[PDB]
């Protein structure tokens, strides 16, 4: 019983379960907050390198000012969702004035990935999710997750993709639920660490992007990824 | 052979057949082309005692000068009146002279005929008969599935209608100058009786009515009243 | 009409744009400022139509802003004020036009020149040293023809301008409630916020 | 069987039905044509169902504009009704913007563009047709084309599809030239003709035309200088068996 | 072993028979019971609510149309809902533009015109309940037998439902007594009732297992619900 | 496994696509409500795969209006879509009447909506192809029935309830039910009602984190009980049973 | 041109009494200088216990009270025959009205 | 779930339909880009040959889509000119609304976008196409970009595409100096191109380039494709006969 | 199965649909005069009930076109619609009766296209035009369900088809001319009816048969009296 828009015995819709099977296909985020900041971070699928270093994609992109998100799948896909969430991020603020709010945002998200899971005639979005930021004149950090389905969740950390679920293990483990890492500083020493695992060393293969509130937003350069590598495998060869 | 579309291997469409089949299992109906004007007869089946008599009419008028009946999918048959019925009134909106009978056919003929050509349509379960008059005449023809209809001097449908094909013939020969609008009633009111022997341990119900520019003056109206019993009675004492 | 001029100088472009609103009689809000900058370096002053001007300059600045962080490249003032004419140009045949000038000032970074675009309503462009829309010109393009030079200083040019103003003020009927002025640069955009004690 | 039948990709890529339609193509009646220097030639066989059909009410190679003319090997119906309407897209895409009539390249490319539309999508089989154009336009000179229901074409010097190509593509190989004049051609594509048929080889028993020159008394006025006429020729049942001394 | 032919409403079985619509009248047998009678008087409508659980409501099957129109159903609550719904535009239709109050004879072509759609076009599927329909017009008293097949027919009495036989017999017999209760609303009831009680077997019926429904000569349809019925039992 | 698509009938005249969108509602976690002629509870089961997702994301009891609360059991994007046809219906009769939507009526709209699926339209285009994956519980109160509970089906079709639980352990808690209801029960009592059934046929250690809880009254109207309340009345329920 | 609208004179009346409610408005119908009948009702029960009556132009008139008697009944058949509290009934109204905004009803209704 | 159909779902994320397409183009011929510091070349070796095709007045396999953007093909004949010509339409609206010439990358994007588009509708197959895009903009410089049919395009620093492209791959990764200059590169390409060939020889006419330059004494960009004369002759410049 | 290319490309639902074209069951058969044309069909009335009156296989389409159809008539009666239109349709739009030739070329156009875009199933009728048009006189041009037309000098259509054929191509390769030498039509008539006895080893009365003439501009069905006359024309001079 697969070729869903259908029901399983069991009450299931079996392509829209299969179509998570390619998140997991595809790379890896992981996102962090703080009582300050957001971080997100990815690998990079560093493997036919014979291309112009430049130019070619990486998975953070920005949505609006105060706005950004991440995903795993494919990429075919995710560029048209990142496409259509910036356009409806200004036909609010046209609309209405003031900026998006980001649980609307990943709603909004959500209920396209909603909508490829009802007609005959469409497949799902390989692509899972993660959406980072601060909204207008506010101060606390908002991190959620949406997937194929068009279910959007909030975490205070999570990640997808390839080996989510060991990475989800350290986490669980090291994030405390209490209080939330402090310091930017050593929130993304956090996230930095909790990507090692999989990463198979070299911040050559590891992207971070911070987000502040009042729309600042910023990507990491190569060496300050590096200088945590570094100030990281110094106190585990010291733990 | 599954589809109502498609064709044999040596050109054939099964699911006209079946229409057919359908047509033949349901009930029987008969018209008679007479001196000037029509006569029609159907079958209704009394399958309880909580049937109301006089009630649950078979035939059916259109326009205010044409008969009609049919057997097989009765709704079906109610369905392809309603066609009829616009096309009828449209023309006659139009043309302003009531509809000539020999068009019509076609009209529904055409009707029918596309219910043979895609295949997410079903085809007509009904044979029907029907008929009218004009100015050049009195017609009757018997539309089936397939959509062929023709005209016929009588006509008959539904269970057993060899029973009035022969009881057709004879009438042809003794009276080849055509039956008396009076005594074609009566006669009807026979053959249907004759015909009915196959549903014998269940009573039923005889309906009737005809055209004529003498009897009826041209229209279509429904044989009820005195007419109608002496028309039974008459088949009651030929019914040994 | 109101008021909307602009002047193109040395390394910067200078808008002016009155402030007051009116209702037929009575006179509402008379601190408004008739601008909406488009993206870090370019700007546009506008006078129309009472619904039609907020409506319209608003959504050409969404569509920018969406091009300007979809591509992460900002977009230069040529190409920016073609589009704003394009739509215009549709505009003016629609079931609707929306009634509208406008003056669109912008640093072009490539060139490292600042470049100012006049455009009616009827979607007619044109690259000027300066301008002004609607009765703007009659009162002041003289002093103008007559006092600028392409190398004036930021300064040079608001004691011009000033000056202009100081005109309109004399021999115009309607009562502009004084100006706004903005000075757009390789810097971005600031407000001369000063014009009030200046 | 397979995952043929369909409009989709086979597990390598091969895409389905075009093949088989590509079948009735070589399947079909023989066809060819030969661009030559100063002329280009089409023509193909008149394969008679029965001596009681006068045959002569049908062509087979057909006027797109005067100055182009295309022919077939397939399925007759198809090429029938396809020619139409690409004659209208050489107007209403064509001439009713322009004010001319359009270069052979173009016309193909645009009757290539409906060869197309049956296919992308479901619901509609292509055409079991391949069609040889040949024509000719101030700026590119002499052309030849061939038109597969697969949309695709290709510029030829000189081909045949249908029942005799493996063969006749041979012969014709042999004996091309650059410098041929048109009568060399048209000889040449009899011979070629001569071995691809069965049933007789005389006038009304053989379709064939050619793109040559300004038919000035064709027409029908007189007193434009640069209105001078159409190159399209279809020779008729008489020019043709003379031309059968010279073997 | 096997059957092809009952695919779609679509398609025909060798002999000429549609097994979908034949599948309809059976989920039609499997909901709850319900009766109809008629005289000349007045017309009644019997019906037994049957609840899902015990901390659950009974399910209703009597509908209103009209001042002098209405109807109970056998099967699925969404599909009678629906014509039901229909239904009750047509009456408005003709009381606005002609102001005349809709004739049952009438009403039930309409119901049979509808679904009948339903039998011979692909994609849908025909209508899964059972109509007893009751109404008095110009022509006095009339009621209605109706099926999923698109076939009314006017009757004297009936039932419909699991084990609507007992039901359809008592009054097969009790006929020729209650076709004459003219003047008497209590009689026909209390008449419909003992015909109803006549197929029960779980238990006998309660103020919350029963609904009556009535429509006549002076009397527009009213529906009796709960503690309102109470003496009938 | 022949008679399985859609608008197919079985022989027996049954639609299976029906009955197991039925069993989907199955794997949602257990929500419960129970109606007390002092008010309506409505408590659930939250069950959380990590410990880094934030409890109150999960929206499984939600606010149809200040007179009308809603829990859902199932699949959570149709969900979504039903509370907010709903959420909207209701706002629309508010603007036409100037006055409050009966509950009953609402909870009609939301099975007028669900039924309302076609195949290729025999007649009415339905553009979504099969049956929602998910139940409600509709919990209100109008001034004409007073306090009110009801059941929203897939099939189109609904009852009213006393009280009334669907999800995991639905039989676990309904059998429960069955024989721990009576009218005269109170508020304060039925709270601690739900909060045991729960725990019971609940999976793990009941805490507030796993139990979402809330109620509403002609009062106040719908409210949903923070963590401060809930937790302590956890209490009042975990010292009890040691007695009897 | 056409002139799509007329006056038929009339004059209604409403007072709020304390525990009641009178809706009162004469029977005359009129055109240019004409008589049209001497009797002609313009205040109508509607059912729930509300009287109402459009003066100004009858067609305009008469046509709102039907649409609304309407729109009336079709309340019950969707909320279990519940009655419509006047203020309810008003709300409804307007929007009624309202659907003829640019093409209105040519009159003053009480209710 | 097997085969059939772009709108299914494998048991683990796979689009077979897609997959069979995205490799459909290992039977087209075999074409090459490669990047310099100074401009930018565009190789492919022709197919579907014999003796009687001209090739001159045409081509398919090079096509000049903007004035600064070029493509190389390799898939279906029938369908590239399809995208061909609607990426030349959006190409121009972008310079009747910016009045400014639009940039490589931008481009690249929109079109993928579309072959992406029928990858997850029913009613419609993929297109089975790949291209080596070549151009220039002044917001970036030169660009070598490419796409396949799963709608994903790529920055390269030199890439090949179609047959043999996983041997022809590996030549490239030997001898390729950032900076090289073109003329290094015109002559790598053939090297590159020769050795994957089942042709007894490289022989002119079945052959097809361009490249891409521009300078202080052009002030601009210009793009040559090659004409059968040209090549004819820089051929026996590389040493061939 | 279903219409889009078989393996060979041939798509057997055209071909199936031609059988059924046949199964009908009567023949017709047609030829050219000077200034006049004919058409044998046979009249086959079996059941003793219907009316000959209201059986047919040939109607009058236009003025001065008639048609023949050996098939089916229920999709007879269709394509006879249809055509009838497009002529009526056609003098209007273009200010001159449309010809023979003509309209069999829609005719096989539309069948084509319903084929190609699968809006329908074919119709299983081959349909035979008659005329004389003043642009090539005595026209005679025939069409089938796959869509496609072409010329006769003189056709047949039915179950016994190449015997009636035959006949008429000796009769042919001796008359030498493509159509028969005769001024009158009643003549010709005669020549047909016999040319088809001969050819069927079978006599037919006055009633068994069914023929047409295409004259100058005033084509008329051939009524059941008229028909027997020419019976008795041709009896004596056999
Ligand atoms: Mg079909
Ligand atoms: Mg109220």
């Amino acid at each position: 019983d697969r070729a869903l828009s259908i029901f399983s015995p069991d009450g299931h819709i079996f392509q829209v379960e299969y179509a998570l099977e390619a998140v997991k296909r595809g790379t890896c985020a992981v996102g962090v907050k703080g009582k300050n900041c957001v971080v997100l971070g990815c690998e990079r699928r560093s493997t036919l390198k014979l291309q112009d270093t430049r130019i070619t994609p990486s998975k953070v992109s920005k949505i609006d000012s105060h706005v950004v998100l991440s995903f795993s799948g494919l990429n075919a896909d995710s560029r048209i969702l990142i496409e259509k969430a910036r356009v409806e991020a200004q036909s609010h603020r046209l609309t209405l004035e003031d900026p998006v709010t980001v649980e609307y945002l990943t709603r909004y998200v959500a209920g396209v990935q909603q909508r490829y899971t009802q007609s005959g005639g469409v497949r799902p979005f390989g692509v899972s999710t993660l959406i980072a930021g601060f909204d207008p004149r506010d101060d606390e950090p908002k991190l959620y997750q949406t997937e194929p389905s068009g279910i959007y969740s909030s975490w205070s950390a999570q990640t997808i993709g390839r080996n989510s679920k060991t990475v989800r293990e350290f986490l669980e483990k090291n994030y405390d639920r209490k209080e939330p890492p402090a310091t930017v500083e050593e929130c993304v020493k956090l996230t930095v660490r909790s990507l090692l695992e999989v990463v198979q060393t070299g911040a050559k293969n590891i992207e971070i992007t911070v987000v502040k509130p009042d729309s600042d937003i910023v990507a990491l350069s190569s060496e300050e990824i590096n200088q945590y590598v570094t100030q990281i495998e110094q106190e585990k060869q010291e733990q | 052979d599954l589809s109502n579309s498609v064709f044999s291997p040596d050109g054939r469409n099964f699911q006209v057949e079946y229409a057919v089949k359908a047509v033949e299992n349901g009930t029987t109906s008969i018209g008679i082309k007479c001196n000037d004007g029509v006569v029609f007869a159907v079958e209704k089946l009394i399958t309880s005692k909580l049937l109301v008599p006089q009630k649950n009419v078979k035939i059916q008028v259109v326009d205010r000068h044409i008969g009609c009946v049919y057997s097989g999918l009765i709704p079906d048959g109610r369905h392809l009146v309603n066609r009829g019925r616009e096309e009828a009134a449209s023309f006659k909106k139009l043309y302003k002279t009531p509809i000539p009978i020999p068009a019509f056919a076609d009209r529904l003929g055409q009707y029918v005929q596309a219910h043979t050509l895609y295949n997410s349509v079903r085809p007509f379960g009904v044979s029907t008969i029907f008929g009218g008059v004009d100015k050049n005449g009195a017609h009757l023809y018997m539309l089936e599935p397939s959509g062929s209809y023709w005209g016929y001097k009588g006509a008959a449908t539904g269970k057993g209608r060899q029973s009035a094909k022969a009881e057709l013939e004879k009438l042809v020969d003794h009276h080849p100058e055509g039956l008396s609008a009076r005594e074609a009633v009566k006669q009807a009111a026979k053959i249907i009786y004759l015909a009915h022997e196959d549903n014998k341990e269940k009573d039923f119900e005889l309906e009737i009515s005809w055209c004529s520019l003498s009897e009826t003056n041209g229209l279509h109206k429904f044989v009820k009243g005195d007419l109608l019993q002496e028309a039974i009675d008459f088949a009651q004492k030929e019914i040994n | 009409m109101d008021i909307i001029l602009g002047i193109r100088v040395q390394d910067s472009v200078i808008l002016a744009s009155s402030k007051a609103v009116t209702r037929g009689i009575s006179v509402l809000k008379d601190s408004d400022d008739k601008t909406r900058q488009l993206s870090p370096h370019t700007l546009m002053s506008f006078a129309g139509e009472a619904g039609d001007t907020v409506q319209f300059a608003e959504y050409i600045q969404a569509n920018i802003q969406l091009y300007s962080i979809r591509e992460d490249y900002e977009l230069s003032p040529q190409a920016v004020s073609s589009f704003v004419r394009q739509e215009l140009a549709k505009s003016i045949r629609s079931r609707r036009p929306y009634q509208v000038n406008v003056l669109i000032g912008g640093y072009d970074k490539k060139k490292n020149k600042p470049e100012l675009y006049q455009i009616d309503y009827l979607g007619t462009k044109v690259e000027l040293p300066y301008g002004a829309h609607g009765y703007s010109g009659f009162y002041t393009f003289s002093l103008l023809d007559h006092h600028y030079r392409p190398d004036m200083t930021t300064e040079e040019g608001l004691d011009l301008l000033k000056l202009c103003v100081q005109e309109l003020e004399k021999r115009m009927p309607m009562d502009f409630k004084g100006v706004i002025v903005k000075i757009v640069d390789k810097d971005g955009i600031r407000q001369v916020d000063d014009f009030q004690a200046q | 069987r397979y995952s043929f039948s369909l409009t989709t990709f086979s597990p390598s890529g091969k895409l389905g039905q075009i093949d088989y339609a590509l079948t009735a193509v070589k399947q079909g009646v023989t066809s060819l044509g030969i661009k030559a220097t100063n002329g280009v030639v089409i023509a193909t066989e008149k394969k008679s169902s029965s001596p009681l059909a006068m045959s002569e009410t049908l062509s087979k190679v057909s006027l797109l504009t005067p100055d182009i003319g295309a022919v077939y090997s397939g399925m007759g119906p198809d090429y029938r009704v396809l020619v139409d309407k690409s004659r209208k897209v050489a107007h209403t895409s064509y001439k009713r913007i322009y004010g001319e009539y359009p270069p052979t390249k173009l016309l193909v490319s645009e009757v290539a563009k409906i060869m197309q539309e049956a296919t992308q999508s479901g619901g509609v089989r292509p055409f079991g047709v391949s069609l040889l154009i040949a024509g000719h336009d101030e700026f590119n000179g002499f052309s030849l084309y061939q038109v597969d229901p697969s949309g695709s074409y290709f510029p030829w010097k000189a081909t045949a599809i249908g029942k005799g190509s493996v063969a006749a593509k041979t012969f014709l190989e042999k004996r091309w030239n650059d410098e041929l004049e048109l009568e060399d051609a048209i000889h040449i594509a009899l011979l070629t003709l001569k071995e691809s048929v069965e049933g007789e080889f005389n006038g009304d028993t053989i379709e064939l035309a050619i793109i040559g020159d300004e038919n000035p008394d064709l027409l029908g006025y007189t007193g434009i200088p640069t209105d001078k006429g159409p190159r399209f020729r279809k020779l008729t049942s008489q020019e043709i068996n003379d031309r059968l001394e010279a073997l | 072993f096997r059957n092809n032919y009952d695919g779609d409403t679509v398609t025909f079985s060798p002999t000429g028979r549609l097994f979908q619509v034949e599948y309809a009248l059976e989920a039609i047998k499997q909901g709850s019971v319900t009766v109809g009678l008629r005289s000349n008087t007045h017309a009644v409508l019997v019906a037994l609510k049957r609840n899902a659980d015990e901390l659950s409501s009974y399910q209703k099957k009597i509908i209103k149309c009209d001042e002098h129109m209405g109807l109970s159903l056998a099967g699925l609550a969404p599909d009678a809902r629906v014509l039901s719904n229909y239904l009750r535009q047509q009456c408005n239709y003709s009381s606005l533009v002609f102001n005349r109050k809709l004739a049952v004879e009438r009403a039930g072509h309409l119901l049979c015109d509808k679904a009948q759609k339903n039998t011979q076009s692909y994609g849908g599927r025909p209508y899964g309940v059972g109509l007893l329909i009751i109404g008095y017009d110009k022509s006095g008293a009339h009621l209605l037998e109706f099926q999923p097949s698109g076939n009314v027919t006017e009757l004297y009495g009936t039932a419909i439902g699991a084990r609507s036989q007992g039901a359809k017999t008592y009054l097969e017999r009790t006929l020729d007594t209650f076709i004459k209760i003219d003047g008497n609303p209590d009689e026909l009831i209390k008449a419909g009732v003992e015909a109803i009680s006549q197929s029960l077997r779980d238990e006998s019926l309660t103020v919350d297992n029963l609904s009556i429904a009535i429509v006549g000569k002076d009397t527009p349809f009213t529906i009796y619900d709960g503690e309102a019925v109470a003496k009938y039992i | 496994e022949y008679d399985r698509g859609v608008s197919t009938f079985s022989p027996e005249g049954r639609l299976f696509q029906v009955e197991y969108s039925l069993e989907a509602i199955k794997l949602g976690s257990t929500a419960i409500g129970i109606a007390t002629k002092e008010g309506v509870v409505l408590g659930v089961e939250k069950r959380a795969t990590s410990p880094l997702l934030e409890s109150d994301s999960i929206e499984k009891i939600v606010e149809i209006d200040r007179h009308i609360g809603c829990a859902m059991s199932g699949l959570t994007a149709d969900a979504r879509s039903m509370i907010e046809h709903a959420r909207t219906a209701a706002v629309t009769h508010n603007l036409y009447y100037d006055e409050d939507i009966n509950v009953e009526s609402l909870t009609q709209s939301v099975c007028d909506l669900a039924l309302r699926f076609g195949e290729g339209a025999s007649g009415e285009e339905r553009l979504m192809s099969r049956p929602f994956g998910v139940a409600l519980l509709i919990a209100g109160h109008d001034a004409d029935d007073g306090y009110q509970l009801f059941h929203a089906e897939p099939s189109g079709t609904f009852y009213r309830y006393n009280a009334k639980a669907i999800g995991s352990g639905s039989e676990g808690a309904q059998a429960e039910l069955l024989n721990e209801w009576h009218s005269s029960l109170t508020l304060k009592e039925a709270e601690l009602l739900v909060l045991k059934i729960l725990k019971q046929v609940m999976e793990e250690k009941l805490d507030e984190n796993n139990a979402q809880l809330s109620c509403i009254t002609k009062q106040d109207g719908f409210k949903i009980y923070d963590n401060e309340k809930t937790a302590e009345l956890i209490k009042e329920l975990k010292e009890k049973e040691a007695a009897e | 041109q056409f002139n799509p609208y007329g006056d038929n004179g009339g004059t209604i009346l409403g007072i709020a009494g304390e525990d009641f409610a009178v809706l009162a408005g004469d029977t005359r119908n009129i055109t240019d200088y004409s008589i049209n009948s001497r009797y002609e009702p313009k205040v109508f029960d509607c059912g729930d216990n509300i009287v109402m009556s459009a003066n100004g132009f009858a067609a305009d008139g008469d046509a709102l009270v039907k649409r609304f008697k309407n729109s009336v009944k079709w309340y019950h058949f969707d909320h279990n025959d519940k009655k419509l509290s006047i203020n309810s009934a008003a709300r409804n109204i307007q929007h009624l009205l309202y659907g003829k905004r640019f093409f209105p009803y040519y009159v003053h209704t009480i209710i | 779930r097997y085969d059939s159909r772009t709108t299914i779902f494998s048991p683990e994320g796979r689009l077979y339909q897609v997959e069979y397409a995205l490799e459909s183009i290992s039977h087209a011929g075999t074409a090459i880009g490669i990047m310099a510091s100074d401009g930018i070349v565009l190789a492919a070796e022709r197919k579907v040959t014999s003796t009687l095709l001209e090739q001159d007045t045409s081509t398919e396999k090079l096509y000049k889509l903007n004035d600064k953007i070029a493509v190389a093909v390799a898939g279906l004949t029938a369908d590239a000119e399809i995208l061909i010509n609607t990426a030349r339409i959006h190409a121009q609206n972008y310079l009747k609304t910016y009045n400014e010439d639009i940039p490589v990358e931008i481009l690249v994007r929109r079109l993928s976008d579309i072959k992406q588009g029928y990858t997850q509708h029913g009613g419609l197959r993929p297109f089975g196409v790949s291209f080596i895009y070549a151009g220039y903009d002044d917001r970036y410089g030169y660009q070598l970009y490419t796409s396949n049919p799963s709608g994903n395009y790529t920055g390269w620093k030199a890439i090949s595409v179609g047959a043999n492209t996983s041997a022809a791959q590996t030549l490239l990764q030997m001898d390729y100096k950032d900076d090289m200059k073109v003329d290094d590169a015109i002559e790598l390409a053939l090297k590159t191109l020769s050795k994957t060939t089942d042709s007894s020889a490289l022989t002119y006419d079945r052959l097809e380039f361009a490249t891409i330059r521009k300078g202080a004494n052009d002030g601009e960009v210009y793009q040559k494709i090659f004409k059968p004369q040209e090549i004819k002759d820089i051929l026996v410049k590389t040493g061939i006969t | 199965h279903i219409t889009i290319f078989s393996p060979e490309g041939r798509l057997y639902q055209v071909e199936y649909a031609f059988k059924a074209t046949n199964q009908t069951n009567i023949n017709s058969l047609a030829v050219r005069g000077k200034d006049c044309t004919v058409v044998i069909s046979q009249k086959k009335v079996p059941d003793k009930l219907l009316d000959p009156t209201t059986v047919s296989y040939i109607f009058c389409i236009s003025r001065t076109i008639g048609m023949v159809v050996n098939g089916p008539i229920p999709d007879a009666r269709n394509a006879a619609l249809r055509a009838k239109a497009e002529a009526a349709e056609f003098r209007y739009k273009y200010g001159y009766d449309m010809p023979c030739d003509v309209l069999a070329k829609r005719m096989a156009n539309l069948s084509q296209i319903y084929t190609q875009r699968a809006y329908m199933r074919p119709l299983g009728v081959i349909l035979t035009f008659v005329s004389v048009d003043e642009e090539l006189g005595p026209s005679i041009y025939k069409t089938d369900p796959a869509g496609y037309y072409v010329g006769y000098k003189a056709t047949a259509t039915g179950p016994k088809q190449q015997e009636i054929t035959t006949n008429l191509e000796n009769h042919f390769k001796k008359s030498k001319i493509d159509h028969i030498n005769e001024e009158s039509w009643e003549k010709v008539v005669e020549f047909a009816i016999t040319h088809m006895i001969d050819a069927l080893g079978t006599e037919f009365s006055k009633n068994d048969l069914e023929v047409g003439v295409a004259t100058k501009d005033k084509f008329f069905t051939l009524s059941a009296e008229n028909i027997e006359e020419r019976l008795v024309a041709i009896a004596e001079q056999d």
